[PDB]
């Protein structure tokens, strides 16, 4: 879009209507006059405009209000109420931004994070440009979290997050202009490679390729259909999953595929049935004449002159064998028309089979790159609601950063009070206030304790899953957030980076698949990446694959590698590699997995329930309701954009929002 | 909106597939047999066609008679008169064979003649009498 509307676009905002956050803090305007309503809009549009435009240094008010025209710029605790909304919750002026105005000499309230992973550091920056006091708790010896960057030499490698997908509407788009963050582009072409029980693997033809593909999505489309128009989604009493319903979509086409066939045969006996009852009648006269002609023969040999009688007889007789070679030929017309419908038929056979083998192994390819994408096997997505964020992806072509996603993290913890190596092991929240009790990640008998006004809670959903739990709370967190936590699901994939010396690959392509044997395994190792001008290719492990690698050793896993690479690259032109690393994010305890999924039996709205804050009980039984004390951000937080970068940065600057809202009240409904 | 084109999907279909932990691989091999059987069908009556198809070896040229066309001639004679009366016998209204059996008449003045003779040789009781059969 282009415009004021395209900062709204930008922004995951309607130009064109007030949203339900809006109309919270400005219901005068939205319950007003329709007129009013218009100018709001192109006031927080244009707002916007201006802190896009150039985000690389703070707007303020003032800057806001010079940039306006009337009848704009007329109302003024319009266009101040508006532009204090925005900043608060995180619409401008975040990420990295030089301070026009520094800071608040002194700090109003007192907060502790817990992980310095993107939702922390985000929410962290946001409350500190606040002015409170923020401290931010990590366990790691290291910012990011599941934003890990490997380097060694010049050879960088994500073993984390590694793609933007797309900046059209992407916060991440207003900090990769904050920060060089080198933005690649990804090549979309994928050759596949076939193993072959050892014989040199041969690429897939595109005519293969391309037609598996589209029976893939297909199948998918398929399953769609399948949940909402025909509502298959108990079975059981239990609720249906993906893979589940891809089964029985295969199930349905391969009956299909006989049924033809059946139907088909049976075309041709019903025509079998006439040609064997037309035979018999031919053979049946062929008799009758036989005898007639004889009849006939006889009779015509009694020598003239004859006696009328005898005379007729001959004259009938020809007569009566006249009659028959006639319906003799109408029969043996007939044959010859039934007999070549017959051949008819029999040219044209419906479909041998649904999918051969060779088919149904790279459509496993096709599955397990799905698997990779969720990060959990396909019997584990809802079939209901596995593609519910699928409205709100951005546009644009998905991106890599080249220099390794770490710098952004980092970026964000400058000027932060990051305690590293530094676990939290209990969590006190009281209407009183909050004390977070942790350890030293190096000798553990090394205790801390804060107190604070709040706490921020970005652990992971693997974290918050532990049995017994990692972290303790004090009180115990309630039914309806346990339940949640249960419900949902935290997925895994991991990656391998083989480290060479020398390009063995083709250099023009990016990625390239690994077509396995058996569905039991198509996870393993099925995809690799290539980008800079490193010798670093990329070996990918999804599905249930990925959990059972974890329990395999590093060698023996660059050994499977190796082997793939060989296989079709050629025995002696792959080296052993440099420098190997391989992730094990479900082992990893900061992380217990790779990111969330919406589970069979769960839904989007978990997302809001872990997002939901906990306000204690009253500490003197009968004293006021107190004040919510413990928040949470993450990627699990985010119904509409879980399991990603974007999706934790959002989750967290929407925290600090709330955060202030409560502990520095708003000026923007005064 | 509606099924990807040519994936078949019915509701009875997956009622019907779903319903049990193996009603799934049940209905397919029930119509792999289903399907043999009709196979092993077809190769015999094949089989038995391909035997009947050796009976007429030879079409039915050794029975075929030459073709005579005489000219539709108009007078009645007395041995054409009589050869009509038989054939009435043996055929009763069938104008057409009765035409056919005389030779030089047509299946109209064959009509005639039921009714002109139809006094002189008691057509009414020869036509009756082939009833009898
Ligand atoms: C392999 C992989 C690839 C991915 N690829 C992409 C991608 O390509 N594109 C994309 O957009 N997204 C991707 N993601 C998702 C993205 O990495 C995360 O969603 C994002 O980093 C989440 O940030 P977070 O703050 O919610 O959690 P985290 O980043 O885990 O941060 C939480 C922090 O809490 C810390 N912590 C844990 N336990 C304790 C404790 N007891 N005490 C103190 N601190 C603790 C952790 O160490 C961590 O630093 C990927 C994830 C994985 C695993
Ligand atoms: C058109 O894109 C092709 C392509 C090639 C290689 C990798 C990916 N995607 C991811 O690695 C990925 C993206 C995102 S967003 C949240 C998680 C996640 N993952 C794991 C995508």
């Amino acid at each position: 879009p282009s415009g004021v509307e395209g900062a709204a676009f930008q922004s995951r905002l309607p130009h064109d209507r007030m949203t339900s956050q809006e109309a919270a803090c400005f219901p005068d305007i939205i319950s007003g006059p329709q007129q009013t309503q218009k100018v709001f809009l192109f006031i927080r549009n244009r707002t916007l405009q201006l802190w896009l435009d150039n985000p690389k240094i703070q707007l303020t008010f003032e800057a806001t209000l010079q940039q306006l025209e009337a009848p704009y710029n007329s109302d003024t605790v319009l266009v101040h109420r508006v532009h204090s909304y925005l900043e608060r919750h995180g619409l401008i002026n975040f990420g990295i931004y030089k301070r026009i105005k520094p800071l608040p000499t002194k700090k109003t309230g007192k907060v502790i994070i817990i992980g310095s992973g993107v939702s922390g550091l985000a929410a962290a920056r946001q409350l500190q440009s606040f002015g409170m006091d923020v401290t931010l708790l990590e366990a790691r010896d290291r910012v990011g979290g599941r934003v890990a960057t490997f380097r060694k030499g010049n050879y960088v490698a994500d073993l984390g997050a590694m793609v933007v997908t797309g900046l059209g509407g992407n916060p991440m788009a207003v900090v990769s202009k904050q920060v060089n963050m080198e933005l690649a582009k990804i090549k979309q072409k994928c050759p596949l490679y076939e193993a072959n029980g050892q014989a040199d693997d041969v690429k897939v033809p595109k005519e293969k390729d391309e037609m598996v593909e589209q029976e893939f999505n297909r199948l998918l489309e398929a399953t769609s259909y399948l949940s909402h128009q025909l509502d298959f989604n108990v079975l059981n009493n239990k609720p249906v999953s993906l893979g589940q319903a891809l089964e029985v979509v295969i199930q349905l086409q391969e009956k299909h595929v006989k049924d033809e066939q059946i139907e088909h045969w049976k075309k041709i006996v019903k025509t079998q049935e006439e040609l064997k009852e037309l035979l018999n009648k031919m053979v049946n006269l062929k008799e009758k004449i036989k005898e007639l002609h004889q009849q006939y023969k006889e009779a015509s040999e009694v020598k003239p002159p004859r006696d009328i009688t005898a005379e007729f007889l001959v004259k009938s007789k020809h007569r009566d064998l006249t009659a028959l070679c006639k319906e003799y030929d109408e029969l043996a017309e007939t044959q010859g028309k039934l007999e070549e419908k017959l051949q008819e038929l029999e040219a044209n056979p419906p479909s041998d089979v649904y999918l051969s083998s060779r088919d149904r192994q790279i459509l496993d390819w096709h599955f397990a790159n799905l698997e990779f994408a969720n990060a959990t096997p396909l019997s584990t997505l809802s079939l209901k609601h596995w593609d519910q964020d699928d409205d709100f992806e951005f546009t644009g072509s998905h991106l890599t950063v080249r220099n390794g996603y770490s710098c952004v993290p980092v970026a964000l913890a400058e000027g932060l009070d990051i305690k590293l190596n530094t676990a939290v092991r209990q969590v006190r929240y009281t209407a009183s206030g909050c004390e977070v009790i942790a350890v030293n990640t190096r000798s553990t008998s090394q205790t801390f304790i804060y107190k604070c006004d709040a706490v921020l809670c970005t652990l992971p959903l693997g974290v918050l899953k532990q049995q017994p739990p990692a972290v303790q709370f004090v009180p115990p967190l309630p039914e309806w957030k346990t339940s949640a936590v249960q419900r949902m699901g935290f997925g895994n994939l991991n990656k391998v980076v083989l480290c060479f010396d020398r390009v063995f690959w083709d250099p023009s392509v990016n990625l390239f698949g690994h077509v396995g044997s058996t569905t039991a395994s198509r996870g393993e190792l099925f995809l690799f990446w290539n980008l800079y001008k490193a010798p670093i290719l990329l070996a990918l492990v999804a599905g249930e694959a990925a959990g059972i690698m974890e329990n395999i050793s590093d060698d023996v896993i660059v050994g499977r590698c190796l082997a793939i690479l060989k296989g079709i690259f050629g025995s002696s032109a792959v080296p052993q590699p440099k420098e190997t690393v391989v992730s094990r994010w479900r082992a990893d305890p900061w992380a217990r997995g790779s990111y969330s999924y919406v589970a069979a039996g769960s839904s989007g709205n978990d997302y809001d329930l872990m997002a939901q804050p906990i306000t204690p009980g009253p500490s003197i039984p009968g004293a006021p309701q107190p004040i919510p004390r413990l928040f949470f951000a993450g990627e699990h937080t985010i119904r509409n954009y879980p399991a990603t970068v974007h999706g934790a940065l959002l989750s967290g600057l929407r925290e600090a929002g709330r955060i202030a809202d409560q502990f520095l009240g708003a000026m923007y409904t005064l | 909106r509606k099924p990807p084109k040519g994936m078949f999907l019915s509701q009875e279909d997956v009622e019907a597939v779903s319903a049990n932990a193996t009603a799934a691989t049940t209905v397919l091999r029930q119509l792999d047999m289903e399907l043999v059987s009709v196979k092993r069908q077809i190769q015999n009556i094949k089989q038995t066609n391909s035997a009947l198809k050796e009976k007429l070896d030879g079409g039915i040229e050794p029975y075929r008679l030459p073709e005579v066309i005489q000219k539709c001639n108009a007078r009645w004679t007395t041995e054409e008169q009589l050869l009509a009366v038989q054939a009435i016998r043996k055929y009763g209204r069938d104008f057409q064979a009765i035409s056919d059996v005389i030779g030089n008449k047509s299946v109209v003045q064959v009509k005639n003649f039921f009714v002109n003779y139809r006094r002189r040789f008691n057509i009414d009781e020869v036509l009756q009498e082939w009833e009898a059969e």
